């Protein structure tokens, strides 16, 4: 996939005490045109893993299909073993790298969130096969706009509560709406804890336009 | 579309009489942004071998996994652990198999040889390699190598005793060159990870670097 | 960028979005694209910010001098001609469409499109990257004999529809109504814009 | 890179410099540019370090297999033909290797030049690398077939030294070898800076 | 480079980092990026370093002539008109990206001026390769009519975000506080980074360096 | 550029070629043989891209020799020339073509002396005399001016000398020595080198 | 690149009441060395020197045009130019060729004519100044020079220690550079004397 | 080319223009872009005529076989998936967007956009070169709970607005209404198309 | 490619150059002089792009001669070398640059013998010996090996012969004859041509 058609913008992710939260807007962009304003870019993988994706939407749908089948296949066995967030992150990394090596990349940047054995997981996988883990993540334009704010809060308070992480994410979504031209004021927030994966949406950020009068 | 990305990072290795040091910074980058400040570039292969990699992180992750599998395969068919020099010889052939679509990785191996002396091997991306006394690789490699030539190799000095390098001196020197490299190289920073390989095993040490 | 101007009996209504963009980054989210060339003459800017700003200033200067020499308020057609002249002469170098709208005692409310050096008088004009998405909308909604209130409502709706679809448009909606009585400015903020099918 | 070899009355001399570079950066001054295939066979390297190192090591493997199969030890002419056929399969793919194969077989001292295009030439003297034109000038001016061993060693050392003085891509130390009927001997390993200062005085 | 400015209740605060790089190597660890245009008008420069330097010097010179002839304090709008008319003339080739701030008779004014000659008057702006990071801090925490100390803290946090997030920025934060009363140039207002202490060291004795020739010339 | 030349007489074929092996600006070898003996009465003169000439010539040589081993008699010059062209033309549109120029000289028991000219695109032409390389531009007219079909071998050698002398005076390249061979009913004979 | 066509490296170091300037002596066209005594450091006053690295032709042209300008300045003003004033003069000269630049990056080192305060700076090809308190480098091996300077430079060094420091910095830096070297010349500028030394260096 | 499909309670309305173009020349002014894949499933074609025709035939074949094997009428989602699969697999080679609309007993009237291999279910979809000009129009005119008559009127208006503005669209308007009862075809000729602001 | 060479002794300067004028593959002239006499003690050796060499050299020659007419004395080799560089560098960034390589040899009353090397980009360098062209790659090391600062003119001529002999054996181009001149306190002297 050298020419991505419909693409999604930034995906945010931050760890908190006992879970991971990820956010993404519901926009499917066709160049600069906001073509699909109601598409979910966040997918539940299993009970402990969630996936957010930016970039080519068709590639994300294909990855969602393949990943979804894998999980179903594993569940059929009923042997007591299931894919952990780390294992899915590793699988995705190999998948992306393989595609990139044949000069036919899956044009996506992904954020993997998960909670297993009392440990929160947050992984990043780009289209070139570049992968790593961090306390907070932001793809695309979020790397320049959201990440700085996220990191700043984590430099003063490394361990956040669920409520703090949620509020911090909403603040980032507002900034993205103000400064990213391919963004849309309609997003989803997915949370993974010990109780499983939950997806809230659609949500909107409160916007201030006081400066226009100035 | 480009299949590569420059992710920065610097790796250093120094061989002593009965030790080898492999050190690296922990910043992972892309463009002008930082992906993470906690990505060490040195992996343990065996109890007396460490590899330091730098370059395109996509190839760095894949090559390390491939080497790790080849060490297990070698052990199963030869009934022993691969030595530092056999790992160096084998890595050369793995890098040369992608001679037309290369791994963009600069490797440096640090460990002990069969006589328990420090050994360092440096590689270019397509497999060419040689044994050296010390070596810098990656983003700040041209800043560090001249200083190691003067302070460890004693080049350009007259009336100087060529004493053997001790672990203590080698450790301070490693910390100093990385502190100097973090000031000038934009890709080098955050933290320094130092692995010391001796006959007693591999010990690790972490030291902070400038965050800007 | 989305700009629009409508003629009504006795004056004009001109409006635009407030987004300045550099690729995918919003460099200015509250920019005023409506610029006065004279007391009752305005121009809407679209295209390159530097070119449009330079052209608008050059024209304002030429019209000011012209007005003091002729001892009377400049006609809207004269302002359009001055803009057309500059736009045509430097067509190879300039990438900006300066839409002209205003009121004078001879012809009343007039709207002129002067893109690329070509001058055309229209009952209503739309420009900028976002105008492509509202062509169908304005062709079906426009009715002759609209009042200023209706014109203001018509303009607000069209701009709002374009801002939602066009990535290069957004922010707030600037609105100016020009008549014999004077210029009336108005700003419709993000939370007060017309709402249509969004999901 | 500068490598040279010549036959004379007492065998073959082989000498090289030891510099490797990447652009303008000198990546090493201690590269070994002579491969010892067996005790009567040597290979020199010039061009891309990974291509030279890999294909000459592959020749060494083939030479060893030949000896186990035939019980006889490959000749210099057949070793060079094996190398030239190996790299000829990748012609046009940007391999970069200029090698000299030198040894002593049943037909006496042999010297061949082989390169990445498939060129294979037998000769009395050769020079390869970016500093090879400078080496040719000094080597051809002082070369005589009746040179004594010490005189041949001196000519080899002077030709490499003057090439490293003029060519930016050559330098470091000179590794010299002497190919004889009973096999090769490593003559010396001298730093070219000590040599040039002693010639300058 | 990260440069930023905001309009507060009584004036303008300008901010910058102090790192100057040649490609990917740090050349200067203490480059002054906030330049004097006039007593109550300053400028922060990003983009091509020799263009910024020459452009601001030419402007300061022309603005000084202007104020000698008129006998009055220069207006911020004049600086913006001189700068933008010069930049448009060169069609973007003079790569000067500037933030112009000052206080005149009409109050505090902040402008951003871009290489092709376009400009915008705004209550807060950021420029340079660390601009998105600084802008995120402003969008998240700016309020109109802040007090001098609140604005100083906000601008410092915005520059600091660029310093820690952008590899083209680093070093210290410099600030310029401009009000009706005074100008406070705070070169080195915050020093968030510093070279490590260094464990061991190196020492060269007397004649460690071999010398070939020597001439002494007395003055 | 390399130089090849063939002159066909009533009952013999005379061929000559330069002995320079070059690498960029330096002559690496000054006594390189560009002639390949395919059989007792057939010579193959080949020049062109480095590597290709030897690989191609050797391939032909091995096949010509194999024909003799399998049948008990040698392939004629005409059959050999066509076999060479066939092979060269087959690789023309392939991935690995052979950029070589050649001359095939031979003596057939029934047909007599033959000279064949072949370019890199595999066009085959029989000719009384021919030349390859940049030098052919300065010597072909000389052959046109002095060559007769009944020229004797002594006059042919003098005619060849005339051509080679022209190269010494007019050509920009340094070609001081040439290999000279003659093919007739008694086989391939080595003549003295023509040096300057 | 045009800046590596001839090679070369120049560096200036500040000491305690003194300055040092050094350069390589190699003049070469690409890989071929032509001479080993090419001048890169020109005197611009009693205690003021300028080092030029980059395209050899522009090195000579810039030095000559600067000499022309400085001479006229000294006659008209009747005084010796200040180190900082020379930097501005050089920047102005290089900026005039904004679109069609001289391929050279000058390095200035000297002591003020009345207070003898050490001064060093470096400019780029366009004419942007970089006044520092420690050292400045320029040339094909700048990365290597930065490395050597960053770890070896110390504040308040006396003339002897400063000489050793800059000498070691240049020697080890040019040894890792293929097109730089063939000797090193060093100038130690003190308030009362100028010392010029040629170092024993590799000639390969 | 302009195509549009709307979902209504009990079925779908799909329509398109009839213009086939080769640069500035009209190669076919009365082409039918509405193609049946099965008894109650249709697809609208946009983009390359050859690619769309080939894809539609491949799908019709696959769905026919599938229907006879499962002994029941194929679901609309299955038809969309089959089209999506072909469209995604050959994304590098195919330049055609096959919009799917139909009726089945499980989910009723469904509209699927399958451009580039991405499958999305929508209440209404628009495609082709001419669809860009009617985005604003459909966002302001669309209302939930529309009847089939209203859906037919809504579709006709939007297509007419696009045909007037888009050079690549024109001719007549093809319309098909699909429900449980069956397929109803309809052709609105040039002289019977809705008229809006034209001068 | 043309060949130039200069060797500076204690009280004289020895220069030599090939005499070949070429057009593509043919030597149009075999006795072409590449040396231009600027003054009684100054020689200008020039090679390079066709047309440029003569146009440039003549321009310098006319200006050097004009200086002598206006002042009564000749410009020194150093001043002449710098005048040449200045002019060459001025046309470097212009529309009509001069693609020429040169050597300036001269003898100054007070300063003695001088040899100057100048490339096409106008970088000027004084040197004990120098060479221009492809041949310089094969002869510079020979000069490095045998040259001493106190070399006599008889030994210098033998040293030049060594260099020229190397060209005959190693260089691919045909350069059979060279112009040899010497400049000292008694002016410019023509030595015998060195031919092969
Ligand atoms: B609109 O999008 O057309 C808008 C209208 C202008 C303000 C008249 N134009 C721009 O968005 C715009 C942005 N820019 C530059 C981009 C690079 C940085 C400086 C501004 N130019 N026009
Ligand atoms: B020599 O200069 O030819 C030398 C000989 C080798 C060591 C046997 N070669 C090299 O120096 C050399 C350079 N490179 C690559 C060139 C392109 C950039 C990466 C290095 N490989 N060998
Ligand atoms: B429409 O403009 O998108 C239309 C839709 C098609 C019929 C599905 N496409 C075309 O107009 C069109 C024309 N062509 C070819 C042009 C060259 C001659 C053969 C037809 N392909 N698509």
């Amino acid at each position: 996939t050298q020419n991505p058609m419909v693409t999604g913008t930034s995906v945010l992710g931050v760890k908190f005490e006992g879970g991971v939260v990820i956010a993404a807007d519901m926009l499917g962009s066709y160049g600069s045109l906001a073509r699909f304003r109601n598409i979910s870019r966040i997918m539940r993988v299993n009970d402990s893993t969630m996936l957010g994706a930016s970039g080519d939407y068709a590639d994300f749908q294909y990855l969602k299909q393949v990943l979804g089948q894998m999980v179903i296949d594993e569940e059929l066995l009923g042997d007591g073993h299931s894919y952990s967030p780390r294992a899915i992150h590793s699988w995705l990394t190999r998948a992306m790298y393989s595609r990139r090596s044949k000069m036919n990349p899956l044009w996506n940047t992904m954020v993997i969130g998960g909670y297993a054995d009392g440990e929160s997981f947050l992984g990043y996988v780009d289209m070139l096969g570049v992968a790593y883990e961090a306390p907070s993540l932001a793809t695309g334009y979020g790397a320049y706009l959201a990440q700085p704010l996220l990191r700043e809060v984590l430099e003063k308070q490394p361990v956040l509560s669920q409520t703090e992480a949620r509020e911090l994410v909403e603040r980032c979504m507002r900034v993205l709406y103000y400064r990213d031209a391919r963004s849309y004021n309609r997003f989803q927030i997915a949370t993974v804890t010990e109780k499983g994966v939950e997806i809230e949406g659609p949500l909107s950020a409160e916007t201030n336009w006081e400066i226009a009068h100035m | 579309f480009s299949p590569y990305a420059f992710n920065g990072g610097t790796v250093l290795a120094i061989a002593g009489e009965d030790f080898s040091i492999v050190a690296s910074d922990t910043r992972l980058s892309e463009g002008f942004s930082i992906h993470t400040r906690d990505s060490p570039k040195c992996y343990k292969l065996t109890d007396k071998t460490v590899i330091g990699c730098s370059g395109f992180h996509g190839d760095c992750l894949t090559l390390t996994k491939i080497i790790e599998a080849r060490l297990k395969m070698y052990k199963h068919s030869n009934n022993k652990t691969m030595t530092t020099g056999a790992i160096a010889a084998m890595l050369s052939t793995i890098l040369y198999s992608r001679r037309f679509f290369p791994y963009y990785v600069y490797n440096i191996i640090g460990g002990l040889d069969e006589e328990g002396k420090g050994a360092v091997y440096s590689f270019d991306p397509v497999g060419s390699y040689q044994r050296d006394s010390f070596k810098a690789g990656g983003s700040a490699s041209a800043m560090l190598q001249p200083l190691l030539d003067n302070q460890v190799g004693f080049k350009n000095m007259q009336n100087v005793e060529h004493v053997p390098l001790s672990l203590d001196r080698a450790m301070r020197l490693v910390k100093d060159v990385f502190i100097s490299a973090a000031e000038r190289d934009v890709y080098t920073g955050d933290a320094l990870r130092i692995c010391i390989v001796t006959k007693e095993g591999i010990r690790e040490e972490t030291v902070p670097l400038r965050k800007d | 960028t989305t700009i629009m101007a409508v003629e009504f009996d006795g004056g004009v209504v001109v409006g635009s979005d407030s987004r300045v963009s550099a690729g995918e980054a919003v460099v200015n989210r509250a920019f005023n694209k409506l610029s006065p060339l004279h007391q009752h003459i305005y121009c809407a800017l679209s295209g390159s910010a530097a070119d449009a700003q330079a052209m608008a200033d050059m024209a304002a200067y030429q019209l000011e001098l012209h007005g003091l020499e002729l001892e009377e308020p400049p006609l809207v057609l004269a302002a359009a001609n001055v803009v057309r002249n500059i736009s045509y002469k430097y067509r190879e170098d300039l990438s900006a469409h300066l839409m002209i709208a205003g009121w004078d005692r001879r012809d009343g409310g007039q709207v002129y499109g002067t893109m690329g050096g070509m001058l055309t008088r229209q009952p209503f004009a739309i420009g900028g990257s976002g105008s492509t998405y509202i062509y169908g909308y304005v062709d079906a909604a426009y009715k002759p004999g609209m009042s200023p209130e209706e014109c203001r409502s018509f303009t607000t709706n069209a701009i709002a529809l374009a801002m939602n679809r066009d990535g290069s448009s957004g922010g707030v909606i600037h609105l100016v109504t020009i008549t014999a009585a004077g210029v009336d400015y108005q700003v419709i903020l993000g939370n007060e814009l017309p709402k249509f099918y969004d999901e | 890179t500068t490598t040279l070899a010549f036959k004379f009355q007492h065998g073959v001399i082989v000498a090289v410099d030891s510099r490797a570079t990447a652009g303008n950066y000198i990546s090493s001054s201690r590269v070994n540019k002579v491969i010892e295939i067996n005790p009567s066979l040597l290979g020199t390297m010039s061009g891309c370090a990974a291509d030279c190192q890999y294909w000459e090591r592959l020749l060494a493997k083939e030479c060893r297999l030949y000896y186990l199969r035939n019980g006889e030890r490959i000749s210099v002419s057949a070793a060079s033909k094996l190398l030239s056929n190996m790299v000829y399969q990748y012609r046009g793919m940007d391999l970069s290797m200029g090698s000299m194969i030198c040894g002593w077989d049943k037909k006496g001292p042999g010297l061949y030049y082989v390169d990445q295009n498939g060129t294979r030439l037998s000769g009395n003297m050769f020079s390869t690398g970016s500093g090879s034109t400078y080496a040719y000038g000094v080597m051809d001016s002082g070369y005589q077939p009746s040179l004594s061993p010490e005189e041949a060693y001196e000519l080899g050392r002077r030709a490499i030294t003057y090439a490293t003085h003029r060519d930016s891509y050559s330098g470091g130390i000179i590794n010299m070898y002497h190919m004889k009927e009973d096999g090769w001997v490593k003559v010396e390993s001298t730093d070219v800076n000590e040599l040039l200062h002693q010639y300058q005085e | 480079t990260t440069i930023a400015g905001l309009v507060f209740r009584d004036g303008v605060i300008l901010g910058a980092d102090t790192r100057a790089t040649n490609d990917s190597v740090v050349m200067d660890k203490n480059c002054e990026k906030i330049h004097f245009i006039a007593p109550k008008i300053y400028c922060c420069g990003a983009g091509v370093a020799a263009d910024a330097e020459m452009t601001t010097r030419m402007a300061a010179s022309n603005m000084e002539l202007h104020s000698l002839s008129t006998g009055r304090e220069p207006r911020v709008t004049t600086v913006t008109r001189l700068l933008r008319q010069t930049l448009f003339r060169y069609r973007g080739h003079v790569g000067a990206s500037l933030l112009v701030g000052g206080v005149d008779f009409s109050g505090p004014q902040l402008y951003s001026v871009h290489p092709h000659g376009s400009y915008s008057r705004l209550p807060f702006t950021a420029l340079g390769s660390g601009q998105d990071a600084a802008l995120a801090v402003l969008e998240d925490r700016f309020q109109p009519n802040m007090t001098l100390e609140a604005a100083q803290e906000l601008l410092v946090e915005a520059i600091t975000a660029g310093i820690l997030g952008d590899l083209g920025s680093g070093g210290s934060v410099d600030a310029c506080v401009i009000t009706g009363t005074g100008a406070k140039l705070l070169r080195t207002l915050s020093s968030p980074t510093k070279p490590t202490e260094r464990p061991s060291q190196y020492y060269f004795a007397p004649g460690t360096t071999a010398v070939q020739s020597q001439t002494v010339k007395p003055l | 550029m390399e130089y090849l030349i063939g002159i066909q007489g009533p009952d013999y074929v005379l061929v000559a070629s330069d002995q320079v092996a070059a690498s960029s600006i330096v002559q690496m070898k000054d006594d390189h043989d560009k002639m390949f003996k395919m059989s007792e009465k057939i010579l193959l003169l080949c020049v062109g891209e480095a590597g290709d000439t030897v690989q191609f010539a050797e391939y032909i040589q091995k096949n010509v020799q194999l024909y003799k081993m399998r049948n008990g008699y040698e392939l004629s010059p005409t059959a050999a020339a066509n076999f060479t062209r066939r092979n060269l033309a087959d690789c023309l549109r392939s991935r690995t073509p052979y950029h070589v120029n050649l001359l095939l000289a031979g003596y057939d028991e029934h047909e007599g002396p033959a000279l064949y000219y072949m370019d890199y695109l595999a066009a085959l032409a029989k000719a009384p005399f021919a030349a390859h390389g940049y030098g052919a531009f300065l010597t072909l007219s000389i052959l046109d001016r002095y060559y007769t079909p009944t020229i004797s071998r002594e006059r042919a050698v003098e005619l060849l000398r005339k051509c080679l002398e022209e190269l010494q005076k007019r050509f920009i390249l340094n070609l001081p020595t040439f290999s000279v061979r003659i093919i007739d009913k008694n086989g391939i004979h080595d003549l003295d080198n023509i040096s300057f | 690149s045009i800046m590596s066509y001839n090679g070369g490296a120049v560096m200036a170091m500040k000491g305690k009441n003194c300055v040092a300037i050094a350069a390589d002596r190699r003049f070469g066209i690409q890989a071929q060395m032509v001479t080993t005594d090419f001048q890169k450091i020109f005197p611009m006053g009693d205690r003021l020197y300028i080092g030029l690295a980059g395209l050899a032709t522009d090195v000579q042209t810039v030095a000559q045009r600067l000499k022309f300008r400085l001479n006229l300045y000294e006659l008209k003003e009747g005084r010796q130019i200040k180190p900082y004033t020379l930097m501005s003069m050089v920047a102005n000269l290089l900026y005039e060729k904004r679109f069609g630049p001289y391929y050279t990056e000058p390095v200035i080192a000297g002591l003020d004519p009345k207070t003898f305060k050490p001064f060093i700076c470096s400019l780029d090809l366009i004419g942007c100044p970089m006044v520092t308190d420690d050292f400045v480098v320029s040339g094909t091996c700048s990365e290597q020079m930065y490395g050597m300077c960053e770890s070896l430079w110390e504040p308040n060094m006396d003339p002897e220690h400063l000489f050793e420091t800059i000498s070691q910095a240049m020697l080890n830096a040019v040894d890792r550079d293929a097109v730089s070297g063939m000797g090193v010349i060093v100038h130690i500028i003190e308030k009362d004397k100028i010392t010029t030394r040629t170092l024993k260096a590799r000639m390969d």
